[PDB]
């Protein structure tokens, strides 16, 4: 029970799951939460998404589920096992804090299940223009098993189904427990965005969430894996550079078929025919941050 | 190339 | 320490677990049935998910690069092991009735006995060993599927039985005498009383006569839970009997008979003569003879 | 789909 004021970890504890389709601002989000003295997310565990996928497998498969039932390995047992594995990884892989958090992008495919397992956890789902997420994964070569980096159409098609699932789960979990966070809104208005999020989380304001990059390497602060692909971006302050670098890099046939390939775009408020949408007006805060990044601060 | 950056399903 | 009622039994990483295993079709279900019949012990059915999580965790440490990324994420050996410990123990503790001593039987878990030993330092291991010609004949004629085994070929199945037990036996040896005991299926069948006396000693469990009466305890409180879709079930409902020791003989293709020593050098190493076709496994206790006559009489 | 009596060896 004990992580090691003495916080004890357990099924009923307050928990924050951050996720979304990779290259959707998920690391930025968790680094901003990490900056808060009362929150710790830390790096991507990688193994949590694996045990969940495993779990999601033994459910669909009839033959397998029947065998597990007849062995007394019921939902009750699997869930208890999952709970304990997850609690241990989350609780022991970084420093302790009043509010524990996990970011592993795909965990948000099982938010309904995770919410059932942890009845006081809440969920932040990152949402970013699929066209930006895909162009990111192709040009930087961030690999996802089953996405074909040689094809915009494929990656878009699989972004679409991925976020369709995650969004539906977010809706079922309910608005008290899951908040869709729009990357482009977070970049455009950090302070407005973080105000709503923390509120939603039932956690109090701290200017530190607006200065995540000053807390990199520091204690109670933000810990970054040097192998994680987002790391070189998260060291900079919230800035505007990555909003629409995708524009013009989409093959013309994919541009034509955008609404059909990615109907989730229009669902989440991205006009699939704006190249790019007008995401909004930048706060002076991120205008200034952007200006420092270009000079090299 | 024993594991990708990401996985699930 | 998780708790269950059904007095109240307390379970943790330091409790004495029994892990039974071996190559499937080696009498592993029989062995765990006999233990389930001890009132102090529950093994229960094959969980399936334990060797599955063990395979996964294996892959992660097997790749140097994946190990590095985990370490960099703070997901270190200690964190993995704690999550494993916790995962495996929930499944073992809760997949059946509670009992003073807890036991698991998933045949290939024994390829991971050094690891499980490390995770659960008072757990012990029973490696079931049976003439591979018998297990292979069994897996083939019953069509019991094992990942990577080609059931159309005795040479392939014996070649892989050989590899599986070579690894399992290397693990057993490495944890040592105090923690892993090989149990010969044929000696178990011919001599159940003496076998179970030696097995219960090794485990530091007081003798109980009910180990020799597992068939009277099927489906019963503190007794033997059987899954009706596990392939050993129709065999394990009967008392320890003799029919299955030697029936493999003569059903092995002549070329494999001939190469038996190249193909399965683990036969010799374990005390099965590869050119004895069959070996003399020995002579049965009157108890087993009577059990076998009861089976033929049709009391099951 | 790849269901077998023993899936991991
Ligand atoms: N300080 C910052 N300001 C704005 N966007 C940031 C940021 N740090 C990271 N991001 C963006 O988050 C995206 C990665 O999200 P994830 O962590 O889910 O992979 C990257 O997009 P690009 O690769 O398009 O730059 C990255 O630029
Ligand atoms: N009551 C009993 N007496 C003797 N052997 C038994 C038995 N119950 C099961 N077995 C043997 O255990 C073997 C299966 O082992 P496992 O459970 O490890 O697969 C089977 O061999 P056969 O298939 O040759 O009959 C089976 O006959």
């Amino acid at each position: 029970l004990v992580m090691v004021v003495e916080y004890r970890y357990g099924k009923a504890m307050p928990l924050i799951f951050v996720g979304g389709v990779p290259r959707s601002g998920t690391t930025l989000m968790r680094a901003m939460l990490d900056a808060h003295p009362e929150v710790r997310c830390g790096e991507e565990t990688r193994i949590i998404p694996r045990v969940l996928a495993m779990r999601q497998a033994w459910s669909k498969s009839g033959r397998e589920k029947l065998r597990l039932d007849e062995a007394g390995v019921t939902d009750e047992v699997l869930d208890a096992a999952m709970q304990a594995f997850i609690l241990e990884v989350i609780a022991k892989h970084g420093e302790p804090a009043r509010v524990l958090c996990n970011k592993d992008p795909f965990t948000l495919k099982s938010s309904v299940y995770l919410s059932r397992l942890f009845p006081n956890s809440k969920f932040l789902l990152m949402v970013r223009d699929g066209r930006a997420s895909v162009h990111s994964m192709i040009t930087r070569k961030v690999t996802i098993a089953g996405f074909d980096l040689s094809s915009y159409r494929d990656c878009l098609t699989k972004w679409n189904k991925a976020i369709e699932v995650m969004y539906a789960q977010c809706m079922e979990v309910g608005k008290e427990k899951c908040l869709p966070v729009y990357y482009e809104q977070l970049v455009l208005h950090p302070r407005r965005s973080l105000k709503l999020i923390l509120d939603f989380l039932g956690i109090a304001w701290s200017d530190a969430v607006l200065h995540h990059e000053d807390l990199i390497g520091k204690p109670g602060g933000v810990s970054l894996s040097k192998i994680e692909r987002s790391t070189d971006q998260v060291i900079k302050p919230v800035n505007l550079e990555a909003l629409s670098k995708w524009t013009g890099h989409i093959p013309g046939d994919v541009v034509r078929d955008m609404a059909q390939i990615a109907p989730m775009l229009a669902q989440l408020g991205y006009d699939p025919y704006a190249n790019p949408p007008n995401y909004g007006n930048p706060d002076p805060f991120v205008i200034n941050n952007t200006q420092r990044v270009l000079k090299g601060d | 190339e024993d594991f990708e950056d990401y996985e699930f399903d």
